[PDB]
């Protein structure tokens, strides 16, 4: 099985381990969260639905007549996706929301309403995720990275002795939820158990336990153990049991049954425990001073006469003996505790507690949570009821109940979404048992403790905010309630909640601008997985543990991709087959392995479901039967790894490649190269910019193919057929008709998208990968974009580079190119970029685009033409007009001797100033896109209505050419449709076209289909009608611009830069580099043939950094171009199709046990020879990542060809032309550009603008700003001895505004030498020192 | 200079700190007891043979290490 | 360079001599700068001879 | 509060009538001129923001009667006004910018960084008028000397 | 011309936070004095001198107030201590080091051909970096009639 | 009988 | 467009070329001039100032 | 070319399931996972260093 753009190039693939599960749709992450978000489903628990359900049963306060909700839909799009970049909107939907008002009566406490009034209100406009999961917010294309953040739920995260000496590890928990406020136990070195509200002042945790209503002898029961003393007849019978025996001394003389067994003074051992729990021991008489120090457990009072006996929580004495004899209690209660195992801490809590009851704690904690405010009974009251144990502000939701009520060893993953006292009782216990028994200090790095959010939830969450905030107001109108003045319309505002929603995608930390110059970077940028923003921990605070890597990120994050800089692992990138759960944990796949057989079946696992589990590993043989080719397999437990034997292993990892993620999978042999590495090159790639031709990796890895067929920027069939017309701007599809619906017409029309800027001013472009007349399966791609090539990824170009030195122009990592790179134009990249000419209206006048100009001469406005605006396809160049506008203005003020000149010669000062714009310096493109906006009320000029009226001719063509191949779709249907149930072949074409609509056949279910598809071609033209109107309508109905704008005008320039010194260009692996000489055609090394080197690397780069892979690349691409070029040679002598597809055979085969077969006997003598010229240039070679090509396949693939085993050649230096010594490698290494070009980055300045509030320049190179002397050069120049360059470097140059006058003529007229004065800026700090009480002044004056 | 080199060099460190502290740590020779310094037990002298130098039985010092383990 | 300025129609005090810590306001009467917010927020009277 | 004191000062009891009537309408007037008054850094008269506030209601009215949202010059219908100071009007209500807004990217740059004085002149603006006041000076220096007085006091 | 109000495009404005600090104490001082010539209840005068103390404070350092009187937008307003101290303050920022004239960047390469004492150096930008100094030559030069 | 506050709507 | 850096120094820079960027900065008057090559010239630097 | 010893995790802990398998050699996925469990702590250090 082949598909036709598979079957024209199939690259040969090395790897064996066979793939069970396909990489899926590698965007879902964000698909499948947006269609949770915005897709109706019949119940509360996802998308707007579940905001609705939670905050619209409306109530009015103490009015008691309501709105509800009925349901809701989204609108149509007010622009496409097109229109809407083009002019510039959000792309959005209108809400429509159907509202159901229904007024009580008064005296309606059953239920009884007055009327209702039911209405759809239009509230706000979510916007829509294009079909990519790019929104289009101000025609800038948009993506929410999802972020990673803490689960709501309780964590037990003591800190590991840094507060206190001793390395006293201090214990704390947290219940952190989703909505409300945080709760946190923390001990003390005291051994002391406070709570604390988010980030509050201490307070004694029992004082939660009073608030919640207990008194202190409940709270000793649920927390402390019971022990009950017995005076039987004489001091102080106890009960006892051997485990509280367990771990003590002989304190008295230790009997059982009256016989002794511990003597008194001996230490009690376990052999003693289970002798007397098998003794029958319960109950002993033993001295009363064993109760020296020990806590009563409720309180006692003498009943006789009211008087106390001994208060809750007090350890007994002598004087609570006599005051228990007195009345002669027979029973004494305590609490037994034990400091190495039941350590009294709700003891000394209560010990130190100041308050009593639950007014008193109530009120205790309103001063500590509204500090001022003056406690008060009512108010305390609603504030502690409504902040952990109300819904309206608090909520852990299905995700805090889960990991909770699990933490704590539960078994309902489900239960309230408030807290409940269940919760902070227990918590405190699972938290005291942590401290002295069992327990541990988790992570938070774990992935089961930390949650994906996405744009589902996010967007929810922000509607969420905005219809609690409309709520309000809704509530304060629906006070005054009334019955025919108001509607559903009048109550609910749109702006709250639309403003919100565009507060959360417009303006966030996460919605940011997609990086849209790589399919590469693209899928990536919306496959990641950021853990900051609105509700994360910051770059700069973020301290550590976060950013490193745990043994719970294997297949759910990327180890290797991440970016560099101030946050590394703050980034991460979702791995290749990860997934989200239902609740937003990270699962990876797997598959199940029964007793021996490892099962074709996936089940796809959470975070904390692996420790639970013995997993395999890919990297595993077996003898094709589940049963593993070894009795012990690979495997890791619980973080850690070991050898397990065939039956003891339940699931198997799916594929090798699933540790990595989708940039770096596209690595060839990563599995050889250092992490750092790995991480370098992923960054690198991500960031190549697409060139002119796309040529193909000719070392993949066998994920290109899904990487461009995922990411949209290829035109995929979405169903087969016969590509009936092609073009350079269309494809056109007729479909097979086992695929064809049954009530339409087969055609399908894809418009390629032409030269258009990407956001990283780049250019997207589309060609046709089809010749006319092939057939095309779906999933096929028609269209190649950016940097996709017969569906490969291809980002840069595959090139015969050397590892030599070559004179020292590669010294540190430069890389030293030949011209003939330049020549053949393989670095070559298109750069459109827009220029706005905007023409505003100040008080003196407006501001015209004409081509009326003063000061420029014909030269100079010859390019425009008589509107002002550049004509299409001028090459324009630094400093040429693009748009003339001249400003009004007036009154001069004209300097003497200026009025002298000009009464000397005459000339107008004309009222107008220049300021056009032009192409900036340097920059010299083409312009090919001119595009002209204006405000409704203004009259459209020349060039204006040109272009509307080229823009409306060519939407007349493009809809009528639509209707033209959709009718011709309909003949070659219900025309040839007649031949079965109706036949007429010949008596067919006599009647016209439009005939055969009206034509007389068996009037049945085929001619049914006849009507449908007639009727379908004059509802269709109909559409087509309405729809150009429309059309029409939005070419000429006007724009909308910011106020105060007359007329914006847009150039596109479109700027090729070839490649020079200084474009920064790199490799797969980290091998980075800047170019630094660019040597003519012959310096180059050359081979025995001629053939120079292409690139030359330095050969030190290699070993420093351990990054082996790229030399493999070069050796295993160096054998792929043997096989190209000896296919290439067999193919120019006509040899036959029989050799070639020998020699093909035979390269597919490759001695190893590879998973790919080929049969070229399946293969047509023609079809054949469409994958040989595909092959001519070289052949492919996939690699998996980490199971990929060893190095003997290498050598296999590298002797097919006649090629050097070793891989090495003898060069012979082109300036000399004598052989090196030491024969050097060679071989085609995929190098990529890189998006630095030096044309970006360099930039002088002499003296140009300067900041207003300090008189000094601005920032870089976009406002003509100078480079920043900062702090540190000023100590450099300290610490050499130059103190006049300092002087100049700080007095005249930046801030002095009279010194950078008197030191710009003194230049001007050949005398190098300063006046400095003072710098302005010190005289700023001066006048805000004094614009404070101090007084500040120079003495000595 | 390249900015992974320096992480390459701080892993380096790390990784040979720990392996020596880990290496320097075993006892490293050669001194017999025959007898525990915290309960006098007799050893089973091919535990003492394992590490020339034994000083606490495998009771003593995992209870030891168990204890530390809180550092509390 | 000119700069206006503003009678207040009460004084008020300066913060920086007020919590610099050690308060100059405060040490300056010596007196701690706890009663200092008291009397400077009306929380608090304080005599004056 | 002083609303509240002025309609204490003009409180009447012998009306029998509730107080809290007779504040409510002061106060608010109070606060309402307040807020006219010196909400924004750059005062707009009680009329403009009157204007503008009906403005507001009769647009928060209008996107939900048409649907997505009225333009000015459709809200010449809605409202009476002469359709251009609608224009200006929507100019003028909105807030100016604090300089230090953080701009994109989080980097401290804020837009203070990015404001020129556009008053400065430029050097080769300086060395020009300095070069032209030389270049007269020479050539009134080749004429008589009632001449050159001439035109230096013409 | 040191808290500006420089205009923007299309009719916005760009104002330092000092104009707002200023505008808050001028309006409480004004209210303050306008309350004293009514002489109310000692309530609100008390009132009024606590938040002119406020005001007062704020523009001073806008902190030292648990919760900083943010802008417009919820952030806090930038005080005039705030234009001293710190990274971003006049002495760390704009004295101590300044963004220069005269003064240009790129990328480097190697160039093995070069002496140790003499450095590459692009046409462009020592044709802009030198500037001033090829106006003065080509004016003595006579090439250049006049500057422009 | 209050600790202390700044916030003057609170006094 | 690039500045090429004599290949000794780039050692003292701590400056590869993986796209690591220099500032050109201009000494105006005199005495700097003097000074640049008198104290800070590259060749009246070789010996590392620790 | 010799085995690259025994890898350190983020914390100092060196695992003793040592990466027997140089960087010639290929390295199966355990090896690459628990290198760089150093690795990234090298790098996460020295952005902050
Ligand atoms: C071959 C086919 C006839 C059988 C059905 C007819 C039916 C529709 C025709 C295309 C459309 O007209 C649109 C367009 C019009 C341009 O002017 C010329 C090119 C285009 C692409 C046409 C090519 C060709 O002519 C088509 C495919
Ligand atoms: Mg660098
Ligand atoms: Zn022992």
């Amino acid at each position: 099985v082949y598909s036709y753009t598979e079957k024209k190039r199939i690259r040969k693939d090395f790897g064996k381990r066979p793939q069970v599960l396909d990489v899926p749709y590698l965007l879902s992450i964000q698909l499948d969260s947006f269609q949770k978000f915005i897709e109706q489903d019949p119940e509360g628990q996802y998308g707007l639905e579940a905001a609705f359900r939670s905050v619209f049963p409306i109530q009015s306060y103490s009015g008691n007549s309501e709105l509800q909700y009925v349901s809701y839909r989204l609108g149509e799009p007010v622009f496409d996706v097109q229109e809407c970049q083009i002019r510039g909107v959000t792309y959005s939907a209108p809400l429509r929301v159907k509202l159901r008002l229904v007024i009580y009566e008064r005296e309606a406490p059953e239920g009884t309403v007055k009327d209702i009034k039911e209405q759809e209100v239009y509230m706000g406009e979510i916007p829509l995720m294009t079909d990519n999961g790019t929104f289009v917010i101000n025609g800038t294309e948009r993506v929410i990275v999802s972020q990673l953040h803490r689960s709501p739920g309780v964590f037990f995260d003591s800190d590991k002795g840094k507060t206190h000496s001793s390395g006293k590890v201090l214990y704390n928990a947290r219940i952190i939820p989703y909505r409300g406020s945080w709760l946190d136990f923390e001990f003390d070195p005291k051994d002391n158990l406070f709570v604390r509200i988010d980030r509050r002042r201490k307070l004694p945790a029992t004082i939660i336990l009073r608030a919640l209503n207990y008194t202190t002898e409940q709270i000793l029961d649920l927390f402390f153990e019971k022990v009950i003393f017995e005076i039987r007849d004489n001091k102080l019978q106890m009960e006892l049991v051997p485990e509280r025996l367990r771990g003590e001394t002989a304190s008295f003389d230790i009997e059982a049954n009256g016989k002794v067994y511990v003597e008194k003074g001996r230490r009690i051992t376990a052999r003693h425990i289970r002798q007397l729990e098998k003794d029958d021991v319960k109950l002993i008489e033993v001295p009363v001073e064993y109760i020296a120090g020990k806590v009563v457990a409720k309180d006692y009072i003498d009943e006789s006469t009211g008087e106390l006996i001994c208060a809750a929580n007090m350890e007994l004495s002598l004087d609570l003996l006599a005051k228990l004899s007195q009345s002669g209690h027979k029973r004494i209660e305590t609490l037994f505790t034990n400091d190495l195992d039941h350590g009294p801490y709700i003891s000394e809590t209560l010990r130190v507690d100041p308050t009593n009851d639950r007014l008193s704690a109530l009120v205790e904690i309103y001063r500590m949570m509204r500090p001022g405010e003056p406690p008060t009974r009512e108010a305390a009251e609603s504030l502690f009821e409504n902040l952990f144990f109300s819904e309206d502000r608090y909520d852990l939701s299905a995700v805090g109940r889960m990991k909770f009520n699990r933490s704590l060893l539960r078994e309902e993953i489900e239960g309230s979404g408030i807290l409940s006292k269940d919760d902070i009782i227990d918590v405190m216990k699972k938290l005291i048992d942590i401290r002295n028994g069992k327990g541990e200090v988790d992570d938070i790095d774990h992935l089961g403790n930390r949650r994906i959010r996405s744009v589902g939830e996010m967007a929810e969450n922000q509607f969420r905010v905005g219809l609690v905030r409309v709520e309000r107001a809704v509530k304060e109108r629906l006070s005054l309630g009334d019955l025919d003045t108001l509607m559903p319309q009048d109550m609910i505002n749109a702006k709250p909640i639309s403003a919100a929603v565009k507060e959360f995608f417009g303006s966030s930390q996460l919605s940011q601008f997609m990086d849209q110059n790589n399919p590469l970077s693209e899928i990536t940028h919306k496959r990641r997985i950021s853990a900051l923003g609105p509700g994360g921990l910051t770059r700069e605070r973020a301290g550590f543990e976060v950013r490193d890597v745990h043994p719970t990120h294997y297949g759910r994050v990327c180890p290797i991709e991440t970016p560099e800089g101030p946050n590394i692992g703050l980034i991460n990138s979702l791995s290749v087959y990860a997934q989200t759960n239902e609740y937003g944990f990270l699962e990876t796949p797997y598959r199940k392995v029964t007793d021996g057989v490892v099962t074709d079946e996936i089940h796809y696992l959470s975070a904390i479901e692996e420790g639970n589990y013995v997993i395999a590993q890919a990297n595993s043989n077996l003898d094709e039967e589940g049963h593993f080719v070894e009795d012990l397999v690979t495997c890791r437990s619980k973080g850690e790894s070991s050898l397990f034997s065939r039956d003891q292993v339940d699931y198997m990892d799916v594929s090798t490649q699933q540790v990595v993620s989708v940039g770096a999978s596209l690595i060839p042999f990563l599995e050889h190269d250092d992490a750092n590495r790995a991480l370098m090159g992923a960054n690198m790639q991500r960031q190549a910019v697409p060139t002119l031709r796309a040529d193909k990796p000719l070392v993949g890895t066998g994920m290109e193919r899904a990487v461009a067929v995922d990411s949209g920027v290829t035109a995929v069939a979405k169903r087969g057929g016969v590509v009936q017309y092609v073009d350079a701007s269309r494809i056109v599809i007729k479909v097979n008709e086992d695929e064809m619906y049954p009530g339409e017409a087969g055609i399908d029309i894809y418009n390629l998208t032409k030269y258009t800027r990407s956001n990283q001013n780049t250019c997207i472009n589309q060609m046709p990968c089809v010749s006319l007349g092939e057939p095309v399966e779906r999933g096929d791609v028609l269209a190649d974009g950016p940097s996709t090539d017969l569906g490969e990824l291809a980002l840069g170009q595959n090139m015969r580079v050397a590892f030599m030195p070559w004179n020292g122009y590669n010294f540190e990592d430069s890389i030293l190119v030949s011209e003939r790179v330049v020549q053949e134009d393989r670095f070559t990249t298109i750069h459109i970029q827009e220029l706005a000419c905007v023409s505003r209206d100040t008080k003196l006048g407006p501001e015209e685009i004409t081509a009326d100009i003063p000061n420029v001469g014909e030269a100079a406005l010859s390019k425009l033409d008589e509107s002002g605006i550049v004509y299409i396809g001028a090459e324009v160049t630094g400093g040429d007009i693009l748009v003339g506008k001249v400003t009004p203005k007036g009154e001069t003020q004209l300097t003497p001797e200026e009025k002298l000149l000009r009464a000397i010669f005459g000339e107008k000062a004309s009222d107008v100033k220049d300021s056009s714009l032009r192409v900036p310096n340097g920059v010299s493109g083409t312009v090919i896109d001119v595009q002209v906006f204006t405000r409704d009320g203004v009259e459209k000029d020349k060039r204006a209505l040109e272009i509307e009226e080229m823009q409306l001719k060519q939407a007349k063509k493009d809809l009528s050419e639509e209707l033209q191949i959709l009718e011709a779709g309909l003949f070659s249907r219900i025309r040839a449709v007649l031949v079965a149930g109706g036949v007429e072949a010949e008596k067919l074409d006599k009647l016209p076209r439009d005939r055969w609509l009206e034509l007389g056949l068996t009037d049945e279910e085929k001619q049914n289909q006849l009507e449908q598809l007639a009727e379908q071609y004059d509802e269709l033209k109909h559409e087509f009608e309405k729809k150009l109107e429309a059309k029409r309508r939005k070419i000429t109905q006007g724009d909308d611009l910011a106020p105060g704008v007359l007329k914006i005008v847009k150039v596109y320039l479109a700027v090729k830069r070839r490649i020079q010194p200084g474009d920064k260009m790199a490799g797969r692996h980290g091998n980075k580099g800047v170019i630094s000489k660019i040597n003519p055609i012959e310096d180059m090394p050359y081979d025995e043939n001629g053939t120079p080197v292409d690139i030359v690397l330095n050969p030190l780069g290699v070993p420093s950094r351990m990054n082996i892979g790229q030399i493999l690349e070069t050796h295993l691409g160096m054998a792929a171009k043997g096989i190209g070029d000896k296919i290439n040679a067999m193919l120019k002598q006509q040899q036959e199709v029989a050799k070639l597809r020998e020699f093909i055979q035979r390269a597919y085969d490759l001695g190893a046990d590879v998973r790919q077969k080929v049969d070229l006997s399946t293969f047509s003598d023609e079809e054949v020879m469409r994958l040989a010229e595909n092959l001519r240039k070289g052949m492919p070679i996939a690699t998996p990542v980490f199971d990929g090509a060893k190095e003997a396949e290498i050598k296999e693939l590298l002797k097919l060809g006649d090629l050097p085993t070793s891989g090495q050649i003898r060069l012979y230096d082109g300036r000399t032309g004598e052989q090196f010594e030491r024969p050097v490698t060679v071989g085609y290494m995929y190098m990529l550009k890189l998006n630095h070009l030096v044309d970006d980055k360099m930039h002088a300045r002499s003296t140009g603008s300067y900041s207003l509030v300090t008189q000094q320049p601005l920032g870089g190179k976009a406002q003509f700003g100078g480079q920043r002397f900062g702090e540190m050069e000023v100590w450099a120049l300290e610490a050499y001895g130059a103190a006049y360059t300092l002087q100049e470097m700080l007095t005249v140059k930046s801030d002095d505004v009279n010194g950078r006058t008197k030191m710009y003529k003194n230049i001007v007229d050949g005398n190098h030498q300063m006046e400095p004065g003072m710098p302005e800026s010190f005289n700023v700090l001066l006048k805000e020192i004094r614009s404070l009480g101090i007084n500040i002044e120079l003495e000595d004056e | 200079s390249d900015e992974a080199d320096e992480a390459y060099s701080v892993t380096e460190q790390l990784t040979m700190t720990g392996i020596n502290r880990i290496r320097q740590k075993i006892n490293a020779h050669g001194i017999p007891v025959y007898l525990c310094e915290a309960c006098g037990n007799p050893i089973p002298e091919a535990r003492r043979k394992i590490f020339p130098g034994v000083t606490l039985c495998v009771e003593c010092q995992a209870y030891q290490e168990r204890q530390r383990k809180h550092y509390a | 360079e000119r700069m206006g300025h503003i009678e207040l129609a009460s004084p008020t005090a300066h913060i920086w001599f007020l919590k610099s810590l050690p308060s100059r306001i405060g040490l300056l009467l010596d007196m701690p700068l706890r009663d200092i917010e008291r009397v400077l927020y009306f929380e608090s009277y304080v005599v004056i001879e | 509060n002083i609303g509240l004191m002025k309609a204490v000062d003009k409180f009447e009891y012998r009306r029998g009538y509730k107080f809290s009537t007779y504040a409510t309408w002061w106060i608010r007037q109070a606060i309402t001129r307040s807020i006219a008054d010196q909400a924004r850094t750059i005062r707009i008269p009680v009329h403009m923001i009157e204007t503008i506030n009906k403005l507001n209601r009769i647009s928060r009215q209008m996107l939900q009667e048409m649907g997505r949202e009225p333009t000015p010059e459709e809200l010449a219908e809605r409202m009476l006004m002469p359709e251009d100071k609608i224009r200006k009007v929507l100019k003028i209500a909105k807030e100016p910018i604090s300089m230090e807004t953080p701009i994109g990217d989080d980097e401290d740059s804020h837009l203070g960084d990015f404001i020129e004085d556009t008053t400065l002149e430029l050097p080769l603006d300086s060395a020009t008028t300095e070069s032209l006041r030389a270049a007269t000076h020479d050539v009134l220096a080749g004429l008589t000397a009632r001449e050159a007085k001439v035109l230096r006091m013409r | 011309d040191l808290r500006p109000l420089v205009p923007l495009d299309g009719g916005r404005f760009a104002t330092s936070d000092l104009n707002d600090l200023y505008r808050r104490v001028i309006n409480r001082n004004n209210r303050l004095k306008r309350l004293l010539d009514l002489a109310a209840p000692d309530i609100i005068v008390r009132n009024e001198k606590r938040m002119l103390q406020e005001a007062v404070d704020a523009l001073l350092d806008n902190g030292r107030r648990g919760r900083a009187i943010t802008g417009s937008n919820k952030r806090p307003l930038k005080s005039l201590a705030d234009m001293i101290k710190g990274k971003q303050g006049r002495f760390r920022q704009n004295l101590l080091g300044k963004r220069v004239d005269y003064s240009g960047r790129s990328v480097i390469t190697v160039g093995p051909y070069l002496r140790l004492h003499q450095c590459g150096l692009p046409k462009k930008m020592a044709l802009e970096l030198f500037k001033p100094f090829i106006y003065g030559k080509l004016e003595l030069r006579g090439l250049a009639t006049t500057i422009k | 009988e209050i600790g202390r506050t700044t916030d003057p709507v609170r006094m | 467009k690039a500045i090429q850096l004599h290949p000794l120094v780039c050692a003292a820079y701590n400056a590869d070329f993986d796209g690591d960027q220099m500032a050109v900065h201009v000494p105006l008057t005199l005495e700097a001039q003097l000074e640049a090559r008198a104290l800070m010239m590259s060749t009246n630097n070789i010996l590392s100032p620790a | 070319a010799g085995m690259r010893g025994l890898m350190a995790k983020p914390d100092g802990s060196i695992i003793e399931t040592p990466i027997t398998a140089n960087f010639r050699e290929g390295l199966n996925v355990l090896q690459y996972f628990i290198s760089t469990h150093g690795a990234r702590k090298g790098l996460a250090d020295t952005a902050l260093k």
